[PDB]
């Protein structure tokens, strides 16, 4: 019937149109994961160089 | 015994399910209370350095240990909330976490399992595609925590 | 018979739950974005 | 035709679906009844 | 009043020992645990009863 095909066409609408915007808040959750990871790199070699030229000079005085 | 009470909670962190949100809480916590008694024991004993007390030596053994258990606990984490969408699963780590290592730990993975018509059939047939790939993404991210679990 | 009735009629109440839904969710949404602003 | 069997048998699919997925949340309802006794 | 704080201290690190169990076993699923009959029989059946649970 009208009814029947009109509803199976809304679900599959309404299905489409959220895979759609979950994909987009996929994106930005990915957004963070990059953005996490490139300060994870810069703050790692921060800390090394940082604890090894600021520590160091106690070795060579003691 | 305050000591002793705090030292047996350093390992409970371990059998802490990922989903409930509170590991650092717990580890964090244990870290800094650890530390705290540590410092007041220096505040009371003289500061020579002819000999550590054993006390003291256990101390800084069990935050060492704790601080382990704490970059441990942020890597099961990020384990834990690994998906299709942003991790892929190397085969390896199939082979191994998944089937060799849940044996020797005594775990084993359960593993659970006019145009109106054709317009019909359509969208049928998307609504059962798009279930079918939501169970293979959930199916994934089932494999994701069991791998957390087992590490 | 009753069969076609009764699918049509299941079909139809899935439709309906399924825009009482969305209009749910769109509510909420709505308070989220008056907090953001706030 | 062609079109009716594979829209039945995605029906039937998406039937057993729902099924598997009511009982994996009956067992979580246990666990958690469990936890509640506990 | 110094030995009933160390009593309570050492019940409430037992409390948190059980709590953690407790955790434990609420976020369990088919996908990752199996329930053993026992448990079943017990812990939905009979202890429920003695607690007053229904
Ligand atoms: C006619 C198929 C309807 C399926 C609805 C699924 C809702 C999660």
């Amino acid at each position: 019937l009208t009814r029947a095909v009109e509803g199976v066409q809304y679900i599959a609408d309404h299905l489409k149109a959220e895979d759609t915007d979950f994909s987009v808040k996929e994106d930005w959750k990915y957004v963070a994961m990059v953005i996490d990871r490139i300060f994870l790199w810069m703050f790692i070699i921060v800390c090394l160089l940082g604890t090894v030229g600021l520590f160091l000079p106690p070795w060579l005085a003691g | 015994i305050p000591c002793v009470l705090i030292t047996s909670l350093a390992i409970l962190v371990f059998y802490l399910p990922s989903d409930c949100g509170e590991k650092m809480t717990l580890c964090i916590s244990v870290l800094l209370a650890l530390t705290v008694f540590l410092l007041l024991i220096s505040k009371i004993v003289p500061p020579t350095s002819l000999d550590v007390p054993l006390v003291g030596k256990y101390l800084m053994f069990t935050m060492v240990l704790v601080t382990f258990s704490i970059v441990t606990s942020v890597c099961v984490l990020n384990v834990h909330h690994r998906s299709p969408t942003t991790h892929t699963m190397a085969p390896w780590v199939k082979v191994v976490f998944l089937e060799k290592l849940p044996a020797l730990l005594f775990m084993q993975q359960p593993r659970h399992h006019g145009c109106g018509l054709r317009e019909a059939v359509d969208g049928v047939r998307f609504i059962a595609d798009h279930m079918r790939s939501e169970d293979d993404d959930q199916s994934v991210s089932e494999d994701w925590k069991y791998v957390a679990m087992v590490i």
